[PDB]
């Protein structure tokens, strides 16, 4: 694979502009009765002649407003296939452990169209589990024409962006590497990883930037990447990362590859 | 034009759980947030929701003896989604 840093930055940090002013962010699913509340709207744009929706704020949303509960099929933990994205699933915990997933795909409820945050600056929603269900809570004042984008809130034990557990008010098990919202988790891991590097050092952050791009381009194998990254950053990754990358890296590559050329 | 609730009252039910009550504000309410956490404590503050239909909730799993700050406030829609200002009380079970 021979991708440029700019086309990587596009998939991790970019957005498509519409005929208007507001832009759609990229959780560009579909790689090859809404009951929508007041103040919100569903917004289609086109990407590769493939329809792509997003939930936008038509008016105003104050910080601390909570929407939900998320609605969808109940997927038992065993029947979720591997090498798949599962763009619209949430992990449901009971008593400290993974119970089941809740699949919003094809629900037709408006919340299943809210895309994920790939990094915090574009994030205005927090995913929050209460009782058995998922809610989205605004973490910022949401202004008109700004897109609603969610990520796993605190109350989820996370490592560099990826959630491992339901943060305790004690239990001990990680969700298996094959699960919900995998491509979004991968993006969130890579961006968080990049920011993590920059905070240590400019030279170290630049090393990671090239090291990640080389990984995305399969120039370097994951275990090769893992070692060199730990060498360059002087910081140990959790064991889940290698199988996580082996499972989900080919999703970012497939999407990255999926780009139209001008006309 | 008012959003803040009134007459919030707290009663102990078990040494670790309270029954709280309030009466709705002027505005039409979607959610009430209920919030509890140790007064003057470095402990985090917890919050759940009850629908506008309800004007009572039960808080549970509290430390007996320790006083908590309970807070309720309304989430409404008025030319935008807003969360109002809260009513507060402190109470040791």
């Amino acid at each position: 694979f021979n991708f440029t840093e700019e086309e990587l930055s596009f998939v991790l940090y970019g957005a498509i502009a519409s005929p208007e002013h507001p832009t759609d962010l990229q959780h560009a699913i579909s790689g090859i009765s809404l009951q929508l509340p007041e103040g919100l709207c569903l917004m289609q744009t086109s990407f590769g002649d493939v329809p792509h929706f997003g939930v936008f704020c038509s008016d105003f949303i104050a910080k601390g407003v909570r929407f939900g509960p998320f609605r969808g099929r109940v997927v038992n933990a065993s029947e979720v296939k591997a090498h798949r994205d599962n763009s619209r699933m949430w992990e449901i915990f009971e008593d400290g452990h993974l119970s089941h997933f809740i699949d919003g795909k094809g629900s037709g409820n408006w919340m299943s169209y809210v895309n994920c945050a790939r990094f915090p600056k574009e994030q205005n929603l927090l995913a929050v589990q209460h009782q058995g269900q998922i809610f989205y809570e605004s973490c910022r004042d949401i202004q008109r024409n700004q897109e609603l984008l969610v990520w796993y809130g605190n109350g989820y034990e996370k490592f560099l962006g990826v959630p491992m557990n339901l943060r305790v008010t004690s239990s001990g098990s990680l969700p298996a590497t094959c699960g919900a919202r995998q491509l979004s988790k991968l993006k969130r891991f890579l961006t968080t990883l990049q920011q993590f590097g920059n905070d240590i050092s400019p030279e170290i952050g630049e090393k990671v930037r090239t090291l990640v791009l080389a990984l995305v381009n399969s120039t370097v194998t994951i275990e090769e990447f893992h070692c060199k990254l730990q060498e360059a950053t002087n910081f140990p990754l959790r064991p889940f990362v290698i199988p996580f990358l082996k499972a989900n890296l080919p999703l970012l590559q497939r999407e990255l590859l999926h780009c139209a050329r001008a006309a | 034009v008012s959003s803040v609730p009134t007459k919030l009252e707290v009663v102990a039910a078990t040494p670790t759980s309270l029954l709280i009550s309030w009466d709705a504000p002027a505005v039409t309410v979607d959610l009430y947030f209920i919030t509890y956490g140790e007064t003057g404590g470095n402990s985090p503050v917890q919050k759940f929701t009850v629908p506008g239909s309800k004007s009572t909730a039960t808080i549970s799993g509290l430390k007996p003896g320790v006083d908590y700050t309970i807070t309720v406030y309304a989430q409404y829609y008025y030319r935008g989604w807003y969360v109002g200002s809260p009513i507060s009380i402190n109470y040791r079970t």
